[PDB]
């Protein structure tokens, strides 16, 4: 069961990884869709000096 | 003596320590990979004699 | 790695440093029970610098904090990031401070500094490469001035090759807290020439002219006022806690920063400053901060820097920047101000820079500046010093408490052999 | 066979070669893991080569200070670096020549010593040593001169190049950098086969002119650093029509055994979209170089006689075209000889493109990387002469240097050789009468 | 828990790529348990020409 | 298995096993009516629990000790309150009249009522008792019930079990505070007649505790409760390796191997390490190195007694949780190298390490819960120096005949006095003798 | 067919056996269930020589789990390849040794000695060509201290022609884990040197020095340390169990080993060790191999070999390879460093290839080297012994279980005549 727990933590942070990657490509993704839909409406985002 | 720091703490033998995780999870992958590892292991039984 | 000890003597000194553990804790991810709650990798990347840990991932400060009225330790206690602090760090003592420099050193303060000792012998021999200790004191008053320089001289004489950054509040010019500042302060900087490293002079009235004229807060306390003080002892300590190009530690300040060894008093400054109001219209750049740095309105010592030469300028970024901008906008500076900055020190400008910038904040930086203006703060010391001694006012408290006349005179001698160079040097 | 080692000493050296290994991994073809992405004896010059398929380097990031070292084996490179080289102390140096050479010296000089044996035990030809530093820190002066005094003592018989970081006649960023400098100068002198300068300013106006960035920033200097690097040591990287390895440095660019300061300049350092409006022919390629605005210190070559220069052409570039491009330049009455040397030039060529990183400069056809050595470095050592002798003419700063580990003495010592070195240049450049 | 691995799926489009430099962790050298069992009789003293393998 | 019998002697003695067995119930989830709620449980397998309680086929986990007192109203109290249902009614054992403080009815008059009873039982509990590893005896050198009550019954022990291993946890008569007058006469006239019969015996005092307790625990006004919960953690850690598993398996027989030198030097000291107060231990480090040198610091030590006064003659060290031997390596380096600790020069081998897989488990109560912990026990010489002052307490009061007719019209002969004292004043003789560095 | 009884006892033997056969179980392909699970035929051609074939494919160790104390071996029992071992060779007894010589010699351990060899008696005929035992034990402490070497002497005179490996864990120079350590491990060694034929010194520090600074690791368990000892235990004995060219048995290594019957005193070394860090980076080949096995730095010995000659080296290599990098990196060490090898003696490395690497690794060598520099061993254990036997003490316990002053006294001149004639073949 000690070792049963260890694998469970494992498996928590490969699923967290794996995750963590997928929302990171959505986001990015997301942003860049935003920002050209905006383009389109005729507004655009803030960056700091873009 | 010293402070005896945890992980990710990036003082002291921190980069062995961070080798070693990575061995760690990477050796557990390899077992996710071949099937043999304990998070399943009864799971053919466990759940297969439980049906109702 | 690298460690500094953070020594807190008197009401002030326990106040100020609790709003910089306040501070550092906020900067760093640590919540106020101590458990690491952050958002990035790279907080976590040198928390030994202020911290020790404990079982579990609880990060407790190492900090020695120390007085004679234990009311104010009731205070830190209670006060918000006061259950972080290690219990047996809280050395008190049931007697009286009586803002008396003879009360706190030849006497019931020094019946504590063997206790106090034995807590900064243990925290610093639970490191491997200590850079040093930094006290957070009121230059006048008792306690931080009086068992604080005492405390200054056992830990030289026991570690005599680390950095002692000392943040003391000086008095002020326009008001007085205590009418016996001019004495306290003298016979405490008479020991900060020979012992500390390197000072940090943190005028009242100088810091508080920047809450009018740059903050333009109406009613601002003291919870205010420490918080820049805070922002400066963690603008300082910013390359050694967080990567960035052209790193720089406290040693390295202090050997690019102090040119003589009695000559190493300095002026602070913190400068992304701007009023609530005109913080929606301003043009936040390099540029504009090192103006902010170089104008006269923002830094925390009452001394212009138009009355005397600068001898050496360090400024310490924070944030993503560019480096030509920097190099060439301190080359302006002393281009420009070419007449208030020294001839014999060619390049008296110490630049250095790090990545990550103070949350709520996109870039900030510390300023240290050493010029030929701390000589009206200590001639004014000097000459009010010199108006209560001439009629040998409120020294009865000191002469009954175990002080003697003579070293008086020797601490008077060592204020104006120290006004002496700071002025030679100003006409070189 | 033909390979050399890398010691990157102080955040300067460390940061520009990780710039350096940026350029080299995409440019012989091996992923930042470390392992070769494959479908040849090049990969050997810098890259040793271990089992699976993996190529470690040859190099030795070594640095008194944390957080510069840990950088790198904590971010995109961590897997290429054997972190047994990635040698660290635990105090900084503080920008002393007595801290980074006298007291923490001996507990890093023994581990680095070691690595560079053990690096040089699975070596056939040690061609030379590629040592990348400043004159500023404490780290990149002391260290540097304590390893240039070892490894003369363990390697004497081979050639050292130091790739070094002059400190700017008009910024800076320290106010005993010309302390450490002429210190360190002076330690290293006899020790340095040939030092190559590259000065901050230079590549600032670089930057802001022929890149046009405004706002440049290190990993943008340390690439255009890098660019220089990977151009003087790519003939014993690749095959060409006339390849040069350090021994024809170390024998055509010094005239007389002391003067070994040759400066080095690149052509194309234009700005992405910004050459489609001319030929970038090779008179554009030898002009460039020989232009006073991208020579990578700030000397005037006008103020100066060029003793010897090699130029090395890298990409498609017929050897008829630098002749032709050579006899153009002789006939310049602004680029002045000196008499004794009636043949001042040394070619190479190499037929392999310089390779883009995704970043400010972009992939031509044509490069070169020209060394000269003008006497016109004599008024570059003059600046930081006249800043020591200010600085010293009332003990500024002296004593954090002497109570640790200096003698009084050695400031004179340094400012002797200096003199001499002064000296030395007025008579090397002066003209023959007898 | 015990009852979620199954539920928890693990084969999303990272973006990552599979193998290769980026990732997020490597499949081979975890374990090559699997030796090199390959005698130096076996290796080099193999039938030099094919023979067809073959009494009564 | 690897099973031992505790014995409890007066009301020192008894309220040593009450709190003792609270924290063995809670160490192996045993609940206070005598069953386990669940096996599965790394306390309660079988080869944990079985060292302390036996089985029954009703899940009754029956104790293996004894709670002998010659009076009433200790024993009352332990079948009285939570405990009633655990311990079996034959197994606490109570007399009809109180030994009144004298050694003499702890010995001689009123132990003959009782002795056969008491030998019955242990007879009993040591037939089931598979492989007997010894006794662990707990009593005071103070009250008449432990002074004399035991010195009868480590006699009769040696006689019917002369083999086996006796394990004293003796309250030694403090250096200054005391709780009698005739705990000079008693002391004296026990360890005259147990020093031949008691195997090793770990002295551990009360105002040291008292001082432990001031000083680290934080808790100005705390009581017997707070003071023997402590020697329940010793003995906790003491016979704990037999227990669980661990790194190093040290056994009962080994102590008295690894701290008894010679014949009558038996002697050794007790301290331990974690005596921190729950709100203070979570901002320390409480690493190996740390706890190590906290034994070995001159405040730390369970009996007032200074180790700069005298050297070293042997030194046990039972490390108890996530220890690693590698910090332990470096831990007892480290204090092997500096001066103030001070060995003999007749044992530069002078250290046992015990280590236990085993998490401290906390009571409710005081102490901290930490998982890291060392008791160590120092046989040392400076123990001569209390033994000479009590001595001189003995002398002061026997020069002229105080509370001499109770001890004599009772049952005692008067040469039994003398015969003490010249015994005593042997083993300061012996201790003195061990002393020295050699010169031949 | 050549057979090994791997015979071991006491707390420290029986969990190095736990190890070893995790470790062997490891190599042969033999999961904790007892079935054979592998992939080639190599390691079932010769399984008979660890391991028993019995009905249904379980394969039995050939081991003799002995304690005097029965709570670490039931801990074997339950360990990772715990259930398959037999049940009938888990011999035992209720009591304890108490770290007693005595109470391991001349009590009830004479008595369980009995069922012992009752147990390997009845395995020695489950046999045709046996060629030995192997004991792994601890010399300082009990169990294995007495009844281990009473086990070697029985077993001595019971069969004479038969090769004895003991893996002998000595005492340790900067702490002891037993007060009486000297005693016992030299009454343990009085009796080794008139019977075992190879024995190997394995030292806990030289453990830490392996496990910190080769490999390391910052929380290094007795996991990897008697993991360590059963690589080199398994690496020894190679060509047993698989081809190659150049095999070599026990018999051979030791003939090939021992220059006189009485200098039988090894030090050994495994040695492809490499860190977790650094395993990607290793370029793993012969002269490598040899650079790491001739430091003085890999050694399982607490004694530098750099003070002392060597008087005989064995390297058993292992690994697909050309074996002249194997013979010119011997020549080669042997010419470069000369002074540490004996003169009377020429050519005085065995080379022993075999052809399978260990599982997991691809080209592995094992260390045996019968050194000068094993004498500060003796001296050292010479100080501690008669340090605390001249003042008689920790001695009632042992005169008390039937032995007197002259085992002692003979045991010390034994161990006295072992310094004498390895000090004068180091100076000739
Ligand atoms: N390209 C590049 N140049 C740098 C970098 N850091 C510093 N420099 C140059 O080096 C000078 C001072 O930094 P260094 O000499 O490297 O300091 P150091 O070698 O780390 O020695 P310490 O200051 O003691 O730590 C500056 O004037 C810069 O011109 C860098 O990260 N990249
Ligand atoms: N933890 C703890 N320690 C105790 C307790 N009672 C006594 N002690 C210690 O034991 C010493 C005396 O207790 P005893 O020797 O048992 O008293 P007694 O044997 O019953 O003697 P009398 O009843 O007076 O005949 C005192 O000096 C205390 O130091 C207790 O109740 N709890
Ligand atoms: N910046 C800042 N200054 C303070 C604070 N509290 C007190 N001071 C200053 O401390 C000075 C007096 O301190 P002092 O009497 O010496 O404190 P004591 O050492 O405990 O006696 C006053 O002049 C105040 O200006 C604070 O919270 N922040
Ligand atoms: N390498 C190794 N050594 C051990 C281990 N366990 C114990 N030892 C050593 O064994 C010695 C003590 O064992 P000992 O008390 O004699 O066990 P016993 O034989 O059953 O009495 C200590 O000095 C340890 O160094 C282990 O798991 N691995």
């Amino acid at each position: 069961q000690n070792t049963v727990v260890q694998e469970l933590a494992l498996a928590n942070k490969q699923l967290l990884m794996v995750r963590q990657a997928a929302l990171h490509q959505l986001f990015e993704k997301e942003h860049r869709q935003y920002q050209q839909e905006l383009n389109q409406m005729g507004k655009a985002f803030y960056v700091e000096r873009l | 003596a010293k402070n005896l720091y945890g992980p990710g703490v990036r003082m002291g033998n921190w980069n062995e320590d961070v080798y070693l995780e990575e061995e760690r999870m990477r050796d557990f992958l390899a077992k996710r990979d071949e099937g043999q590892l304990l998070i399943q292991k009864n799971r053919r039984l466990k759940e297969n004699l439980l049906r109702p | 790695m690298r460690e500094i000890v953070h020594l807190q003597a008197g009401q002030c000194g326990n106040q100020i440093g609790a709003k910089f553990w306040e501070v550092i804790s906020d900067e760093h991810g640590i919540d106020p029970t101590g458990t690491y709650h952050g958002d990035s990798d790279l907080q976590l990347e040198r928390i030994n610098v202020y911290y020790n840990e404990a079982t579990g991932g609880k990060y407790v400060p190492r900090a020695v904090l120390v007085d004679l009225e234990p009311g104010t330790m009731d205070s830190v206690r209670s006060g918000p990031f006061g259950q972080i602090f290690r219990p047996d760090n809280f050395v008190f003592g049931q007697s009286g401070a009586g803002n008396n420099w003879a009360k706190g050193h030849y006497t019931e303060g020094a019946e504590l500094v063997d206790s106090v000792l034995d807590v900064v012998r243990k925290e610093a021999e639970s490191c491997d490469c200590l850079q040093g200790f930094q006290l957070t004191h009121s230059l006048g008053g008792g306690t931080g001035s009086g068992m604080g320089t005492l405390l200054i001289s056992k830990i030289r004489e026991e570690y005599p090759d680390r950095i002692m950054n000392t943040f003391s509040v000086v008095p002020s010019p326009k008001v007085s807290d205590t009418v016996v500042e001019p004495y306290n302060a003298t016979l405490s900087v008479h020991q900060l020439v020979e012992n500390t490293d390197e000072t940090y002079c943190i005028d009242n009235e100088a810091l508080y002219d920047i809450c009018f004229r740059t903050l333009k807060l109406t009613t601002p306390t003291y919870g205010d006022l420490n918080h820049l003080v805070s922002a400066t002892m963690s603008g300082v300590t910013t390359c050694l806690r967080f990567p960035g190009q052209l790193n720089a530690d406290l040693r390295k300040l202090a050997v690019n920063m102090v040119p003589f060894p009695r000559l190493h008093f300095f002026m602070p400054g913190f400068a992304p400053l701007t009023s609530r109001g005109s913080q929606q219209y301003r043009a936040l750049t390099v540029p504009e901060l090192t103006q902010q740095m170089f104008d006269a309105k923002n830094m925390m010592a009452a001394c212009d820097p138009r009355h005397g030469r600068y001898l050496t300028v360090a400024a310490v970024f924070r944030g993503r920047m560019s480096m030509k901008e920097v190099d060439e906008q301190m080359l302006n500076v002393q281009n420009k101000n070419s007449s208030y900055f020294v001839e014999w020190i060619p390049n008296n400008v110490k630049t250095a820079v790090c990545d990550i910038p103070p949350r709520g904040l996109k870039m900030s930086a510390t300023f240290i500046g050493n010029s030929t203006a701390i000589q009206e703060l200590f001639k004014r010391i000097s000459e009010q010093f010199t108006a209560m001694f001439r009629r040998k006012a409120f020294l009865h408290w000191y002469t009954g408490e175990g002080m003697d006349e003579m070293e008086f005179t020797e601490a008077e001698s060592n204020m104006n052999d120290l006004g002496n160079p700071v002025v030679t040097r100003g006409a070189c | 066979q033909r390979e050399c080692i890398s010691v990157h000493v102080g955040q300067a050296g460390v940061q520009i070669g990780n710039a350096c290994w940026e350029l080299y991994c995409l440019e012989h073809g091996i992923q930042p893991d470390g392992q070769m992405p494959s479908d040849d004896d090049s990969f050997n010059t810098f890259f040793s080569e271990t089992g699976a398929g993996k190529h470690v380097p040859r190099a030795v990031f070594v640095d008194l200070e944390p957080t510069v070292i840990d950088e790198v084996r904590t971010g995109t490179y961590r897997q290429l670096f054997h972190p047994e080289q990635l040698i660290t102390g635990k105090e900084d140096a503080a920008n002393n020549y007595a801290r980074g050479h006298y007291t923490i010296g001996k507990e890093l000089i023994d581990l680095v010593l070691d690595r560079i044996r053990k690096l040089a035990d699975q070596c056939t030809g040690l061609q030379g040593f590629l040592i990348f530093h400043s004159f500023g820190g404490g780290t990149g002066s002391g260290f540097t001169s304590l390893l240039m005094e070892r490894l003369s003592v363990d390697y004497g018989k081979k050639s050292k190049l130091e790739f070094s970081i002059y400190p700017a006649p008009q910024v800076s960023t320290a106010v005993v950098e010309p302390y450490n400098s002429i210190l360190t100068t002076h330690t290293t002198l006899e020790h340095s086969d040939c030092a190559f300068m590259v000065d901050n300013e230079a590549i600032y106006d670089i930057c802001r002119r022929n890149l046009d960035i405004e706002r440049p920033t290190y990993t943008n200097l340390n690439r255009l650093i890098s660019q220089i690097v990977s151009s003087i040591t790519a003939s014993l990287r690749f095959d060409g029509a006339l390849n040069v390895d350090l021994t024809e440095f170390q024998t055509n660019l010094v005239p007389y055994p002391r003067i070994h300061f040759p400066l080095a300049t690149y052509a194309p350092v234009i700005s992405a979209e910004k050459a489609y409006h001319e030929q970038l022919s090779v008179a554009e390629i030898t002009n460039a170089c020989f232009e006073p605005a991208n020579q990578m210190v700030k000397c005037d070559p006008r103020h100066g006689k060029y003793m010897a220069c090699c130029l090395l052409y890298r990409g498609d570039v017929v050897p008829k075209d630098v002749n032709a491009a050579i006899a153009a330049i002789k006939t310049k009455r602004s680029i002045q000889f000196v008499d004794w040397c009636p043949t001042g030039f040394k070619v190479g060529i190499n037929y392999q493109p310089p390779t883009v990183v995704p970043g400010d400069l972009a992939k031509v056809q044509r490069a070169v990387c020209m060394l000269s050595n003008t006497t016109a470095i004599a008024e570059a050592w003059a600046r930081l002469d006249h800043k020591f002798d200010l600085m010293y003419a009332k003990r500024a700063f002296v004593h954090w240097y002497v109570g640790e580990g200096m003698e009084e003495g050695e400031f004179s010592e340094a400012r002797e050789d200096m003199a001499a070195l002064e000296k030395d240049y007025e008579e090397v450049g002066m003209d023959s009468v007898e | 828990n015990e009852e979620t691995i199954s539920s928890g799926i693990i084969e999303r489009d990272t973006g990552l790529p599979a193998t290769g430099f980026g990732a997020l962790f490597t499949k081979h050298p975890p374990d090559w348990r699997k030796m090199y069992t390959l005698t130096t009789y076996a290796e080099e003293y193999a039938p030099p020409y094919q023979y067809q393998p073959f009494p009564c």
